[PDB]
Order: structure tokens, then C-alpha cells, then sequence
């Protein structure tokens, strides 16, 4: 739904990220394979040490498509219809996963931007990505 | 929860860093912000219509204090959770019926609110070591659903 | 999202439901109170007894509910607006008690239908509630 | 889990009614369907891609009686699930990493099933009981993780 103030507020703090979008991805794929293990079983492919190109290589493409959605926000299902297919309907990936990702990501944010990272923009933020997280499991429902 | 000398190392050092009096009252004022289901436990607590009304409410930074001392008391006891949290499990699920989801949710606002305070200082081993701990915190407060 | 065959499935089960729909909602309430005690918080001026006039009236209300979503199934958010007002913006309701219901509805369901709860009907009903539930709970995202 | 005389007695009259050889492979094979990111843990299976493949996969209905041999454990040894289900969930943690979320969802499933089969008998107090057990086995299971 995301009221007026949401999307103000999910664009002002995306700004600040700005060109740090990428190494922000890596660095929340990073927290949520060590917080959560249970994550890692769906990327038995992957080298998930700490320098570990992989990760590089793919949180920049979750800060892309994340970057998408903020530039998109009146329209993400049109905008992520395709990376839903591949999440919902290709590697079917379990949505509980989808919440400890969010997780990561605003802990990655709040410990990058403590001047943004207020209680509105919090709950924004948490809206805006629950959003995202809807949308991508859109094929289960 | 189990925690290696070096994840209590990490979980300890930051822990004697945190200002008690204040990060205690910052959690539970995001917790009614980002999850306002949760208000309806707090509504004796007053003006909570925006975001800047609950935060600073002195009965939000009053009550989260005593949530803050819970979680020093699990840390000072993690190897008995369970008996460190007994009269708190009771109260919260046979008096209150709080889910105990909302148990996970808190757990994880306090994670971010120490990202908040702590910054880069708050790095991923440092958060997977907080993450076994506010799980067991949780698991923890919901035995008498158990 | 709600596929062709699913609108179909639920068209099909909900008719069968027919005229049971209040009974069957009254019953589905009784499961959950009984079952899943931490939701009785949210009506504490109700009886909640075995025969409760009170349930009754509710679980006709919740039939009803269901049965305009069914009834304009492409178009929930518009058609359930004024509920998601309502449990979302004032009640204030846990989200997690959604999916406890819809689990109550679907015993129910189960209980009552046993030539069309198949695996396929089950996995659309599943669908289904859980769109209902995203409407419901709009106001919070 | 605790389990009152009266909620033991629906339990154990039900359960011995259940076709040990056919419920389980249903349950697994619902689960499987309607949740269909568990299919992920079972693609050594098979022809998994319709509901009817599924159902009538032998290797379903083989390992649902499986599980349905653990819960009548549980059943036998409610007082001390932890125990009787330690080897489990050493497997279900450790080894697969299964999120203990999807211990709930089979759980409710089964409870669906029983539904199905049992019609009117599956009155609500005997559904009550049900979900406690359940969710015992659900939260022993997850131990490991705890
Ligand atoms: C906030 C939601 C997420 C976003 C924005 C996102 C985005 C992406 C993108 C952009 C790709 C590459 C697309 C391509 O190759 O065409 C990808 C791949 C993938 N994602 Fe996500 N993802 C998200 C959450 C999840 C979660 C929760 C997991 C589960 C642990 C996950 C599992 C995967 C897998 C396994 C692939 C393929 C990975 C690979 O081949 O290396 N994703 N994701
Ligand atoms: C991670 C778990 C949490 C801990 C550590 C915890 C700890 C505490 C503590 C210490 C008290 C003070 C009780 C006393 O004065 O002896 C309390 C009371 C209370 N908590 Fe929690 N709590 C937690 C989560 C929650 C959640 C999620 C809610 C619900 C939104 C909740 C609702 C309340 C309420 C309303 C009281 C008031 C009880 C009364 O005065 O009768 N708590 N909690
Ligand atoms: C599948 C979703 C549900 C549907 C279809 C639904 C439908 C309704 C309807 C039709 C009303 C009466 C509307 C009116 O008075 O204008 C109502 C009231 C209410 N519902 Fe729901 N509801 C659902 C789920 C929930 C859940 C999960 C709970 C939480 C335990 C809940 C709590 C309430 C409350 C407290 C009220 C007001 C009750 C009262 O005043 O007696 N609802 N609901
Ligand atoms: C309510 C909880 C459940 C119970 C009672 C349970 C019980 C069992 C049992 C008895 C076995 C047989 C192991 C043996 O032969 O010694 C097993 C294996 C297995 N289960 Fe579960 N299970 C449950 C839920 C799940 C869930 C939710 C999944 C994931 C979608 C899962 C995935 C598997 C897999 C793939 C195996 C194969 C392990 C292997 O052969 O290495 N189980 N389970």
C-alpha cells in the first residue's frame, strides 16, 4: 500500500545509499548467511567467505533490483514480474527466507546511515521490502 | 544457546558499551512504530499517534528498561535460559497471550537498534552471535506455549 | 495471483459450501478459539462457549466476507477495502492470527467436503485465504 | 506437552483409528503440493510437476509412513518428545537445514488429513488436542536449533 510518506521516505534513504547500493547488498547477504544458515542451502554453489567474489558479484544484482523496485514503486509487479517467476516458480525459494533477508538489509542500513535511519523511515523501510518480498513470492499465492 | 569463546567474546564486549538506559527505550518505542499490532498491549501508555509521540513517551523509555535488565539477566545466564525466564513466560503467555512472534520481532528490533547505535562496529559475526542470543531469549519466553 | 484453475477450484468448493457458509464460518471460529487460545484476546466481550450466539452471528459475518471476496475475486482489494480499514487501521490485528484462521477455515473446509478437498482444491483454497489475508492486512504494508 | 486426561483420551482414540499405511504418504504428498518449496528437499523423488503425479509418486506414500511412525512416537512419549526426537532433529537441523517453520506446516497439513478422513469426528476440542501435540513435535524437532 505504501502511503505517501513511505514512498518520500524509501526514496530520501535509498538516495543517501546511493553509489554504496552494491557493497550494502553484499554486506546483508554477508549477516544473513552467518545469522541464518539455513539460507545457505540455496547457494551450495557459491564460495560464502567473507571475500568472496560470489557474494560481491551478487549482492550488487540484489541492490539493482532493489534500486528497480524504489524507482518503480507505483508499479513492482510490472517492474519484478520476472524475478518473481525465477524465485516463486524456479528455484521456489521458501518465503520465510524472504523476511530474514529484509532483516539483514535494514541492520545493514542502520549501521550505515544513523542519521536516516529514524523510526518513520524504519517502518517504511520495513513496508517498502515487505512489499518486495510479496511480490516475489506472488507465484505461491 | 551454546555461543563459542569467541561469539560470548563478541556478544560481552558489546554488551558492557550499551547504554541501559536509553537503547532499552529506543526497541520497544520501534517496536510499536514498525509493528502497531503490538500497541494494543501499551495502549495505558498514551499518546502513541505518531512516531514522535511514542518516542517520547517516558512510560515507552520507562518500560523498556525493565525489557533491557531481562535481556543483561539471560546474558548473564544463557546455559538456563528457561529458568533465568520462567516468571516471565507465565506472564506473558497464561496472563497476556502474547504470540510468541512477536517474542522474534523485538528481538530483532534490538538487533537493529544496536546496528543503529554501534555502526560498523556492529559487523556480521558480531550480529550472528546477537541473533543465536534474541533466539534463545525468545525460545525462551515462550516455553509455557512449549 | 491466483491462477485460472484456482478461481476455478474455489468457485467450485465455495459452491458447494452453499448455504453451510454460516455454519461453516461459526464452526471455523470455534476452532481457532479453542485451538489457537492466544487469539481470544481480540474478543474478550464475546462468549465464547460451544453455542455462543455470538460466534454464531460472527461466523456468518465471516462467511459473508469470504463469499463477496469469491464473488469478486478480481477485484479483493476494492471489493474488501472497508475490512482492511478495519483490521488493519483500527483493530490493530496480529497478521500471524490470519494464517491461524485460514488454517481453521480449511479443517473445516476439510471436514465437511470430503469429495472436493483434493490436493489441487486444497492448494487453491490455500491460495486463496492467503490473498484474502494480504488485503486484510494491506494497511500494515 | 502437557495433555489433560479428557485430551489424551481424544487423541488415543482417534489415532488408532488412523490407516497407518495411507495417511502418512497424503500428508506428505499435500505438503509437497501446497507448499511447493519443500519439493526442493524431495526432487530425488521424481515426477513431482502435477498434484496427481505427486499423490501417486510410491515413493511419497513410502516415506510418509515414515513419518507417520515418528509421530505415533511422540504419541507414545509425550512427556519426553525432546528425547525421542533427538536423532531427528540432529538430521533436520545439522545435516538438511530445514527451516523449522516448514515442522508447522506438516504438522497442519496432518491435521487437515485427519479432518478429511474423519469428518465430524474430528470435533473441535479433539482438533485442540491435536495442535498441542503437533506443535510439540513441531518444537522438539527444532530443538537443535534452540
Ligand atoms: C529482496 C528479495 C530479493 C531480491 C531483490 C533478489 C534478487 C535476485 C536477483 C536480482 C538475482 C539474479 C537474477 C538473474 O540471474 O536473472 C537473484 C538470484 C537468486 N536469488 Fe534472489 N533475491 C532476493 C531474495 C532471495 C532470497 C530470500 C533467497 C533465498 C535464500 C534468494 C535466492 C536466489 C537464488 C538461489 C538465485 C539464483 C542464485 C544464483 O544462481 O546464484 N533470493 N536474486
Ligand atoms: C523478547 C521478549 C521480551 C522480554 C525480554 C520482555 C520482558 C518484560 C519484562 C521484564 C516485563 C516487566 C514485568 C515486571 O515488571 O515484572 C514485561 C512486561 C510486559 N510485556 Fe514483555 N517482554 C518481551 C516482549 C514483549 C512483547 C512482544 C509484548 C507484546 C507486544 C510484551 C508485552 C508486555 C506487557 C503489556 C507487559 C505488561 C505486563 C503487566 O504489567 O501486567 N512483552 N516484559
Ligand atoms: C479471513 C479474514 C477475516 C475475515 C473475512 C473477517 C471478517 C470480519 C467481519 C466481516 C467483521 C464485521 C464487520 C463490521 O462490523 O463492519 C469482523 C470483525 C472483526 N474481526 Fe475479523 N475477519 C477476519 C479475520 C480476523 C482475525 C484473524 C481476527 C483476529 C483474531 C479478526 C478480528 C476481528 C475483530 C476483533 C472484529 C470486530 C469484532 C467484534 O466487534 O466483535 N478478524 N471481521
Ligand atoms: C513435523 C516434522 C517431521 C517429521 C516427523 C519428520 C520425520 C522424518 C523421518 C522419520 C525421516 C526418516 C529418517 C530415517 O530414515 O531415519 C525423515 C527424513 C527426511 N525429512 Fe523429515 N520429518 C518432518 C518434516 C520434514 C520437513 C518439513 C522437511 C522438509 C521439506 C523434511 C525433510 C526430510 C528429508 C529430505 C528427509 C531425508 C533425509 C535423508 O534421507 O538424508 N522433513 N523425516
Amino acid at each position: 500500500v505504501l502511503s505517501p510518506a513511505d514512498k518520500t521516505n524509501v526514496k530520501a534513504a535509498w538516495g543517501k545509499v546511493g553509489a554504496h547500493a552494491g557493497e550494502y547488498g553484499a554486506e546483508a547477504l554477508e549477516r544473513m548467511f552467518l545469522s541464518f544458515p539455513t539460507t545457505k542451502t540455496y547457494f551450495p554453489h557459491f564460495d560464502l567467505s567473507h571475500g568472496s567474489a560470489q557474494v560481491k558479484g551478487h549482492g550488487k544484482k540484489v541492490a539493482d533490483a532493489l534500486t528497480n523496485a524504489v524507482a518503480h514503486v507505483d508499479d513492482m509487479p510490472n517492474a519484478l514480474s520476472a524475478l518473481s517467476d525465477l524465485h516463486a516458480h524456479k528455484l521456489r525459494v521458501d518465503p520465510v527466507n524472504f523476511k530474514l533477508l529484509s532483516h539483514c538489509l535494514l541492520v545493514t542500513l542502520a549501521a550505515h546511515l544513523p542519521a536516516e535511519f529514524t523510526p518513520a523511515v524504519h517502518a517504511s523501510l520495513d513496508k517498502f521490502l515487505a512489499s518486495v518480498s510479496t511480490v516475489l513470492t506472488s507465484k505461491y499465492r | 544457546v551454546h555461543l563459542t569463546p569467541e561469539e560470548k567474546s563478541a556478544v560481552t564486549a558489546l554488551w558492557g558499551k550499551v547504554n541501559v538506559d536509553e537503547v532499552g527505550g529506543e526497541a520497544l518505542g520501534r517496536l510499536l512504530v514498525v509493528y502497531p499490532w503490538t500497541q494494543r498491549f501499551f495502549e495505558s501508555f498514551g499518546d502513541l499517534s505518531t512516531p514522535d509521540a511514542v518516542m517520547g513517551n517516558p512510560k515507552v523509555k520507562a518500560h523498556g528498561k525493565k525489557v533491557l535488565g531481562a535481556f543483561s539477566d539471560g546474558l548473564a545466564h544463557l546455559d538456563n535460559l528457561k529458568g533465568t525466564f520462567a516468571t516471565l513466560s507465565e506472564l506473558h503467555c497464561d496472563k497476556l497471550h502474547v504470540d510468541p512472534e512477536n517474542f522474534r520481532l523485538l528481538g530483532n528490533v534490538l538487533v537493529c537498534v544496536l546496528a543503529h547505535h554501534f555502526g560498523k562496529e556492529f559487523t556480521p559475526p558480531v550480529q550472528a552471535a546477537y541473533q543465536k542470543v534474541v533466539a534463545g531469549v525468545a525460545n525462551a519466553l515462550a516455553h509455557k506455549y512449549h
